[PDB]
């Protein structure tokens, strides 16, 4: 196969902006590249066929460039249609034809995280597992993670993280992390603590909770 | 023209499949017909790809000897024959007219997902509270916060599946302290709708 790497990872913009995409290849894919608008719950659509071409009923905002490795899809005036995720495919050496891992067009400063800590139910201590969970509210850039810790002891991949799209006004980022355990091992020990390291942080920070 | 796709449902590691395409708008003959994948939260896999009368075949790897792609010329579809089927290749199935590998029309996919039961909602105590939706499948799912009044300061978090393959999502909200405050938690998928009152 034939890597295509997209960047930015997210554009985010508010209608009349201009909107850049870039799409770079390991290899020379010639003028051979297409581009792919995809709006949401429906299905990708022909955009910018072979790098400058439009396909059948796509309008003008839309130009694209580039020969060899990298390329660029330009949407000089952003509409709200316009925002959709738009993939890269290159059709030089077929098969397979691979594809750009994506960039999405969102709509409308380093802010550390506010932390806090989760204590299991009780209603769920019954069926013989509990669920500790951490939350990492409101915060810029993405990039940061968490490490939970069972008495001051470094645990491992027994978490499982999620996060918010970017928000639209905050321009910030969400994040829980949820630790299960057994009840067993949950009644079997002491501090549960959520160390959160973060860009506008100078110093790591935590939450804990004896039980 | 009109790509459209069927097939798809819920299957098991070892279960098998079959899709297809039919066609409108045009003479299915003159073109190569494509299978494209988009697995959940992912991006654009191509598949597999089948020509104008039916001999060449080129397939993604990842598959054959498991994936066999075919057409009927004269009814107008295009088919898939999944079988070994696995998690991965949890997906939502798509099926792109070639023009050359220019899928220069696409159609609105078909659901393929490898793995039914409700979530148990429990209690997650300015302040933060909120609803832990755990153990469900398949998705999705929909948390309100007091009926569709509490909005500001809600994050209903994406899910994660798990080892078990059932998902579990959480939904937090941020208040003023000081009020009641109940999570509109509902599966669709299976019937079970929750409410859960927090304090």
């Amino acid at each position: 196969e034939i890597v295509l790497t997209q960047s930015p990872a997210t554009l985010s913009l508010s209608p009349g902006e201009r909107a850049t995409l870039s799409c770079r290849a390991s290899q020379s894919v010639s003028s051979y590249l297409a581009w792919y608008q995809q709006k949401p719950g429906q299905a990708p659509r022909l955009l910018i066929y072979d790098a400058s071409n439009r396909a059948t009923g796509i309008p003008a905002r839309f130009s694209g460039s580039g020969s060899g490795t990298d390329f660029t899809l330009t949407i000089s005036s952003l509409e709200p249609e316009d925002f959709a995720v738009y993939y890269c495919q290159q059709r030089s050496n077929w098969p397979p034809w691979t594809f750009g891992q994506g960039t999405k067009v969102e709509i409308k400063t380093v802010a550390a995280p506010s932390v806090f800590i989760f204590p299991p139910s009780d209603e769920q201590l019954k069926s013989g597992t509990a669920s500790v969970v951490c939350l990492l509210n409101n915060f810029y850039p993405r990039e940061a993670k968490v490490q939970w810790k069972v008495d001051n002891a470094l645990q491992s991949g027994n978490s499982q993280e999620s996060v918010t799209e970017q928000d639209s006004k905050d321009s910030t980022y969400s994040l829980s992390s949820t630790l299960t355990l057994s009840k067993a091992d949950y009644e079997k020990h002491k501090v549960y603590a959520c160390e959160v390291t973060h860009q506008g942080l100078s110093s790591p920070v935590t939450k804990s909770f004896n039980r | 023209v009109q790509l459209v796709e069927s097939g798809g449902g819920v299957v098991q590691p070892g279960r098998s499949l079959r899709l297809s395409c039919a066609a409108s708008g045009f003479t299915f003959s003159s073109y190569g017909m494509h299978w494209v994948r988009q697995a959940p939260g992912k991006g654009l896999e191509w598949v597999a790809v089948i020509s104008y009368d039916g001999s060449n075949k080129y397939y993604a790897d990842s598959v054959k000897g498991r994936f066999t792609i075919s057409r009927d010329n004269s009814k107008n579809t295009l088919y898939l024959q999944m079988n070994s089927l696995r998690a991965e290749d949890t997906a939502v199935y798509y099926c792109a007219k070639d023009g050359s590998g220019l899928l220069d029309y696409w159609g609105q996919g078909t659901l393929v997902t490898v793995s039914f039961k409700g979530p148990s909602v429990f209690p997650l105590a300015t302040a933060a509270l909120g609803c832990l939706v755990k153990d469900y499948f398949p998705e999705p799912v929909t948390v309100s916060w007091n009926s569709g009044a509490l909005t500001s300061g809600v994050h209903t978090f994406p899910a994660v599946l798990q080892s078990s393959g059932l998902y579990s999502l959480s939904s937090v909200v941020t208040v003023p302290s000081s009020q009641t405050y109940i999570c509109n938690v509902n599966h669709k998928p299976s019937n079970t709708k929750v409410d859960k009152k927090v304090e």
